[PDB]
């Protein structure tokens, strides 16, 4: 059905760039014992001179 | 920390009259390390890497001048070599092969050829003398020689294989690309001798050029060919540079004939041999590292090239310091790095300096980091099960010092034959002065400010010094010097080490030598019962008990620390705990009928199974609360 | 690791089906058709609740058609970062989808089609804001997520393949001759790759550009690339020979594998553990649809043929990586596997299991108790082998660097004991009640670490010589007799033997050794010596031995199952059928019944006597007396927030003999219980019919139980128990003599005499209880005084 109809990328002629809706994000929780490999932090040293 | 002379090969065949001279400039090194090249004038020279000896004679008469640059590819396979002859051979190399060198592609510029480089990559070279140069790719056989206003004098491909950099002794640094056009141009007032490329690093995974200038200067140019304003200073007119692989270290040599290490930031650690002549050429061995692989990689091994004729090689060994105190053990990793390990969880934390690491030592909740000319004290949350550091005060004065410990409210420096009490704020507070050398000092707890601590000399005396007293007490004499010393946890008897890995037993109620052992590395108390004593030979530890045979393990490794049903056993800088039974000592215990003890050391964590066992004998022997 | 298959998707309108992209995090499974039928769809879920679903799910939650198209679709794409899905035709036209809050309804948000051009292969970028569009011609198309061109350049060369590096910073192209080149993100060019698995087949004198098309160049996202102490992680595979496996773009030293089968798609897993590579093979003398498994390092793990005589096209993995989906002729096959999961369990409730981290080079050990519902961690770098006994664990590690093995021994808690490192690959181990043995391709290494009736045998002292807790370490085809004690330098690896081993076993005083060839080797645990050598057709894969050493059971490599009966030099083969099998364990307590798992199916067969079937997805942990244990470890690994219940997990199946044992007591009266329970006369059921007995308020019946299971401690107890006058004092008494207190002391407190309740508890030793009880409750100062004391004796010592 064609909601928009609109070519991008410039692929045509006349410039008809299109907005995408980038709202709905969805992200993957990482895994608990995928989470204890953080136990090696680093801590810097504090370089003032 | 140490450094040993391996091997030293020296050419005197000094030939006055002649052009030919007996100054070595270049020492190429292969990357796996199993073979070494140099060159002296009219001759190329191979050697072993572990052993010094000439696995094939000395090749003379190929090159009717001096040699300039010796250099590998990368996988072992060619030489480049360029002489005064204008011109540049190119050698095919396979270790199998009857013949081991043979030259393959010989081609020649219009004036002499001064340096020569490889691509990692795509193994092409780039030949720079004076007036000219040239470009030569395997593939088309087809050389492209190019002309320029002066002499180049070094070059150096950059690890990702598309840029090249080039310097002339009238100042000009020049970056381009493969196809060999004016990317970059910088113009100084000082001959430029020394380039390199930073190695490619997952940390850091950008690439600059090092170049160090003849006005006492080191310069970072980014690709663009702005400066990155470091243009750290030196004493020394530098020479030679070179990265160690990953980008951990550089080697730097040139004027007052020392070759000396640094961090790539610049930090000064140690100086490798001062040969009382300039050094060419320093060069350090690249490691592979397997997947996975486990190890310290603490050697290093550096090849030096002198200006009289000398070729000589270094090895440099890393010493281990590490502090354990209880459910901690901090070690110092790789050089300026500092590991927290729990035994329990096997998890570690990491610390991260810019500087060298000298002393490590953890009081309660406390960590001390002695860098140089720099005190660093973390503090601990205790409530949380995981640690959080953060850096309560920090110390800007100078202190040298080859011991230095915390304790609360308290910092010990052990110097010379001198102990120094400094504050947390800095200022000195306390001195104290012996005879000789403190060789092991061992800390005691107590109140703050009157905490007390064992000193052993290298006379042999065993000292005891209090905080406030300022008077040293006089625990015992030793004929032989002292190495290392541990108190029982009532501080009723005194376990030392002699310089013959002697042990001896010492009471402190009557001194007197209740017990005498050989080749002993090791010792530990336990610090629950009081009683028993783990003591680790080289191959063997054992632990005994009061008036009980000794138990045999065959455990590999040095002990450490002893803890309730626990013996801590550090291998090279891995550590490990192990269970012990005390169903031996409770039987030993309950043959000569002292129920007590028994019960004591049968409540170290001891199976169900010996506790019922335990439980009858108490009941037919007539001890019913037990 | 073992794979099979399931619910097979029908055709949509009898339509080839060649492109199958499946959702890692909402499982939405799209395939493409051959007149633009386009199918997005949700897939069943592979277990449900604690059991089979009544309705058996059978409901497609989605299944929409979503058409607008009039030519074929090869290459559809889902954006795993958004809800969009790209999707193209053979006319040039990409058609990107959005999904909507609505009746499930899906609607075009992208319609642009390049005429006079055709699209080869479209590619996301690892982080979702990247789309890369390429065509014959040579024109590289980048652009964003919202819609703005990046760069629109040209290239000279023809394309055919395109990758994304997963830091997307550089990219990977192939041409259709053949040839791979890596540019930069901006489109300039870096350099050439030089491939080394093409031997022979391509021009010797020009290696760079041979006519050998490529079949598929896949790398691997979440994997280091700027270093090279890492297992292998890009592939790059050809139309039909070598496939070559590289840790970096850079590396010089390829890891070659070789298949005799037509490559077209190779996947990597979610977790980069496995690859699968799918096609035609010719091997079985004509053309069969294949997908054959290979570790990192590359082994050939498994191989599986659909039954059709056709072609397989496209693979797709499940997020989690446990089912993938085959696009093979006009279906959409589904296979199930098994991932081999290193668990251990003991006797004692506590579980080990390995997890493997992002890493690929690291893992953690998780031991959790069933019953306390403790969790303990720890972190082991390499692990080879994970082996459990009634208390304790074997862990096998590898040192890199040395070429050598650590073997420890670890309790519930998990600190190591006496532990040992060997020389020795460890291709097969095993650990009995006291002893540890594993065997290399062609060595056998023996250790005994318990004594001969119970005892460690690590701190011992009496005469010089060892007498107990020595290592033995031999060779499989000579020297039968014992050796000495080895050591790590002194012994020597070097000689080969012709048959190899293939698995072990092991019982308190036999060892049996398969061989290649089919031998079986008998050894006695006292002296090692070879007694005798059974003969069986084929190479058996798993081995298990029966209680008593008198039956055992073969599995061979294709799955089959048989019984063989040992006897001195000998060989009978039990007739029991039941192909396709993949788990066998026997009883330790029952000489005879035994449990075998057969594709998601499990059986209890006594006596050459099959039960029926029960749907199970899970692994057998144990089969004690009527019972058999299983805990679900794919739970295990999707934990929510850090909890894990014995009641979610862990399930408990009776045999059917106890089952009707139960029954007949619950409905049947106790004589003639004990009449029909006498004929058994095992432990648990005299256990069980004295604790119903008690229970009733019986005694008569309690008392002939004890007398009849022989034990003297709960007669003394009953004999005390018999004297009391009320009728709450036995219950309170009984039920605190069981495991439990809280409902003695609640009963006590109905009852009330509160006094009695706190000498329970004196007795009992716990003294906090005691102390908080007392407080407020009478003031009476002496007992709080001595109890006081007492606690703190407690926490003193």
């Amino acid at each position: 059905m064609a909601a928009k109809g609109k070519q991008g990328w410039g692929f045509g002629g006349k410039d008809q760039n299109v907005k995408i809706d980038t709202s709905q994000q969805d992200q993957k929780k990482q895994n608990i014992w995928e989470q204890n490999n953080e136990d090696l932090i680093f801590v810097p040293d504090l370089t003032q001179e | 920390m140490k450094c040993s002379e391996l091997w030293t090969e020296i050419i005197p065949k000094n030939d006055p009259n002649s052009n030919i001279t007996n100054q070595v400039w270049s020492c190429s090194f292969n990357n796996d390390g199993s073979i070494l090249l140099a060159c002296v004038g009219d001759a190329i020279l191979v050697y072993d890497s572990f052993t010094g000896n000439l696995v094939n004679k000395a090749i003379r008469g190929g090159q009717k001048e001096q040699i300039n640059c010796i250099k590998f590819s990368k996988d072992g396979k060619r030489f480049a070599t360029a002489s005064n002859d204008k011109t540049v051979w190119v050698w095919s190399f396979d270790v199998n092969k009857n013949p081991k060198l043979a030259p393959e592609v010989k081609y020649s510029h219009t004036d002499k050829v001064l340096c020569l480089a490889f691509n990692p990559l795509t193994h092409q070279i780039f030949s720079g003398g004076a007036q000219d140069y040239a470009l030569w790719t395997p593939d088309q056989q087809s050389i492209e020689k190019s002309k320029f206003k002066d002499k180049i004098i070094t070059c150096a491909w950059s690890w990702d294989g598309l840029y090249l950099g080039f310097g002339t002794m009238g100042g000009i640094i020049g970056i381009r690309n493969r196809a060999l056009e004016q990317l970059a141009e910088i113009q100084r007032s000082f001959p430029i001798w020394c380039m390199d490329w930073t190695p490619i690093t997952p940390d850091y995974q950008n690439s600059v050029l090092v170049v160090g200038v003849w006005e006492q200067s080191i310069a970072h140019y980014n690709i663009q060919g702005q400066q990155l304003g470091s243009d750290k200073k030196l004493t020394y007119d530098p020479i030679d540079i070179n990265f160690s692989t990953q980008g951990e270290f550089l080697l730097v040599s040139g004027t007052n004939n020392k070759c000396t290490l640094y961090t790539r930031e610049g930090g000064f650690l140690i100086d490798v041999a001062t040969k009382n002549d300039w050094v060419w050429n320093n060069k350090l061995k690249p490691v592979i590292k397997e997947a996975g692989s486990v190890a310290v990689q603490d050697q290093l091994h550096v090849a030096l090239t002198t200006n009289d004729g000398e070729i000589s090689m270094f090895k440099i060994q890393q010493l281990t310091v590490h502090a354990l105190e209880g459910d901690k053990y901090a070690y110092r990793d790789n050089l300026t790095d500092i590991v927290v390990q729990s035994m329990s969880s096997n998890q570690r934390i990491r610390l991260k300096c810019k500087e060298l690491v000298k002393n490590i030592s953890i009081y309660k909740d406390k960590l001390a980091a002695h860098l140089t000319e720099r005190i660093l004290i973390y503090g601990t949350s205790s409530e949380d099960s995981q640690m959080k550091y953060k850096l309560h005060k920090r110390i800007v004065k100078k202190v040298e010092a080859h011991i230095l410990e915390i304790v609360s409210n308290h910092l010990i420096a052990c110097v010379k034959n001198k102990v120094q009490l400094y504050q947390l704020s800095g200022d000195l507070e306390k001195e104290w002065v012996f005879d000789s050398r403190v060789n092991c000092i061992k800390i005691i707890g107590g109140m703050p400010n009157k905490e007390g601590a064992y000193v052993g000399l290298k006379n042999g005396q065993i000292f005891k010094i209090f905080v406030d007293n300022s008077f040293p007490i006089p625990i015992l004499n030793h004929n032989i010097s002292i190495k290392n010393i541990d108190a029982s946890q009532k501080r009723k008897r005194l376990a030392v080490v002699d310089k013959n890995s002697n042990l001896t037993v010492y009471d402190l109620s009557n001194k007197e030598q209740v017990f005498q052992e050989m080749n002993i590395v090791s010792c530990a108390f336990n610090n629950n019962f009081d009683d028993l004593l783990a003591f680790s030979s080289t191959d063997t530890t054992f632990i005994r008990c009061s008036n009980h045979p000794p138990l045999s393990q065959k455990i590999s490794g040095q002990v450490v620390g002893f803890k309730a049903n626990k013996l801590f056993v550090l291998n090279d800088n891995v550590m490990s705990t192990i269970d012990v039974s005390m169903t031996q000592t409770m039987i030993k215990y309950l043959e000569r009928k002292e129920f007590q003890s028994a019960y004591e050391i049968s409540l170290l964590g001891v199976t169900d199974q010996d506790f019922l066992y335990l439980g009858n004998e108490a009941l037919i022997a007539t001890q019913f609360a037990i | 690791m073992f794979v099979f298959l399931s619910k097979k998707i029908g055709m949509p309108n009898n339509a080839k089906i060649e492109a199958v992209c499946w959702n890692k995090e909402q499982g939405w499974i799209a395939a493409g058709g051959e007149k633009g039928i386009l199918k997005v769809l949700k897939i069943e879920d592979q277990r449900q609740k604690d059991g089979s679903n009544p309705t058996t799910t059978g409901q497609l939650l989605v299944n929409n058609t979503l058409e607008y198209h009039t030519s074929n679709v090869y290459l559809v794409t889902w954006n795993d970062r958004y809800r969009k899905l790209t999707s193209v035709e053979e006319n040039g036209i990409i058609v990107v989808w959005a999904y909507f809050r609505e009746l499930q309804l899906w609607k075009e948000e992208m319609i642009n089609d390049r005429k006079k051009s055709v699209v080869r292969d479209l590619k996301w970028s690892p982080d979702g804001q990247k789309v890369c569009i390429a065509y014959e011609d040579g024109a590289v198309i980048v652009g964003s997520v919202e819609g703005s061109p990046l760069w629109r350049k040209e290239f000279p060369h023809k394309l055919a393949l395109i990758e994304w590096s997963p830091d997307s910073k550089m990219m990977i192209f192939g041409t259709p001759e053949g040839e791979v080149r890596v540019y930069d993100s901006q489109g300039m060019e870096m350099q050439r790759l030089k491939i080394h698995c093409l031997q022979k087949l391509i021009d010797p004198s020009k290696s760079f550009s041979p006519d050998l098309p490529l079949a598929a160049i896949d790398w691997f996202p979440q994997a280091k690339m700027y270093t090279d102490d890492t297992p292998p992680g890009l592939c790059i595979a050809y139309q039909c020979g070598r496939v070559q496996l590289m840790k970096n773009e850079k590396d010089d030293e390829p890891v070659l594998i070789d298949t005799m089968m037509k490559i077209f798609t190779v996947k990597w897993n979610p977790s980069g553990s496995m690859f699968a590579i799918s096609g035609t093979q010719d091997e079985n003398g004509e053309l069969k649809g294949v997908v054959q498994f290979y570790s990192n390092a590359g082994h050939h793990l498994k191989t599986l043929r659909v039954p059709g005589s056709d072609r397989v096209t496209g693979v797709s993995w499940e997020g989690s990586g446990l089912r993938i989906a085959m696009a093979v002729n006009q279906a959409i096959f589904f296979a199930n596997i098994k991932p081999d999961h290193k668990w251990a369990y003991m006797s004692d409730g506590t579980l080990a299991f390995a997890y493997q981290k992002i890493d690929r080079v690291e893992y953690t050990i998780i031991f959790w108790d069933t019953i306390n519902n403790k969790k303990n961690l720890k972190f082991v770098k390499n692990l080879c082998c994970l082996r459990a006994s009634g208390d304790l664990c074997c862990i096998v590690t590898e040192l890199i660097g040395y070429d050598l093995w650590q073997i420890d021994l670890c309790n519930s808690i998990g600190s190591p004991i006496d532990s040992k490192q060997i020389n020795i690959y460890p291709n097969a181990v095993t650990m009995t009640k006291t002893h540890i043995i594993v065997c290399s391709q062609d060595h056998v290494y023996a250790w005994q670490y318990k004594n001969q009736v119970e005892r460690l045998t690590t701190f011992e002292q009496q005469t010089g010589l060892r007498r107990v807790g020595r290592e033995q370490a031999w060779f499989i085809d000579k020297e039968n007799d014992s050796n000495n004690q080895y050591d790590k330098d002194t012994y020597d690896v070097e000689p080969q033997s012709e048959d190899v081993i293939c698995t072990v076993a092991a019982n308190e005083n036999f060892l049996l050794v398969a061989r290649i060839s089919g031998t079986i080797n008998v050894y006695t645990f006292p002296h090692i010596s070879l007694e005798n050598k059974l003969h069986i057709q084929t190479r058996p894969s798993q081995m298990s031995l029966n209680k008593d050493a008198t039956r055992l059971a073969i599995i061979d490599h294709n799955g089959n199952l048989n019984i063989l009966k040992i006897t001195p030099q000998g060989d009978e083969l039990l007739p029991f059928e039941k192909k396709e099998c993949w788990f066998v364990k026997y009883s330790d307590d029952i000489p005879e019944s035994f449990v075998f798992m057969e594709r998601s199916r499990m059986y209890i067969v006594n006596d050459q006597t099959p039960e029926e079937p029960i749907i199970t997805e899970g692994y057998i942990c144990q089969y004690k007396d009527f019972q058999v244990k299983i805990v679900y470890l794919d739970d295990i690994m999707k934990s929510p927030d850090g909890v894990l219940r014995k009641e979610e997990l862990t399930l408990e199946i009776e045999a059917n003999i106890l089952k009707d044992i139960k029954d007949q007591l619950y409905k049947k009266s106790m004589q003639e219980m004990f009449i029909v329970i006498k004929q058994h006369d095992n432990d648990c059921l005299w256990r069980v019919y004295a604790k119903k007995a008690l229970e009733d308020n019986d005694f008569d019946s309690a008392e002939n139980a004890f007398v009849q299971c022989k034990d003297y401690a709960s007669l003394k107890f009953l004999q005390r128990v018999r004297e009391l006058d009320d009728r709450e004092r036995q219950r309170a008494e009984i039920q605190c003599y069981f495991n439990k207190v809280e409902e003695a002391e609640e009963i006590y407190n109905k009852i009330e005499r509160r006094d009695l309740s706190i000498q329970m508890r004196m007795k009992l030793g716990d003294w906090a209880q005691v102390v908080d009880q007392i407080r407020e409750g009478t003031g009476q100062d002496v007992e709080l005084q001595k109890a006081r004391l007492e606690l703190g004796n407690y926490y003193a010592e």
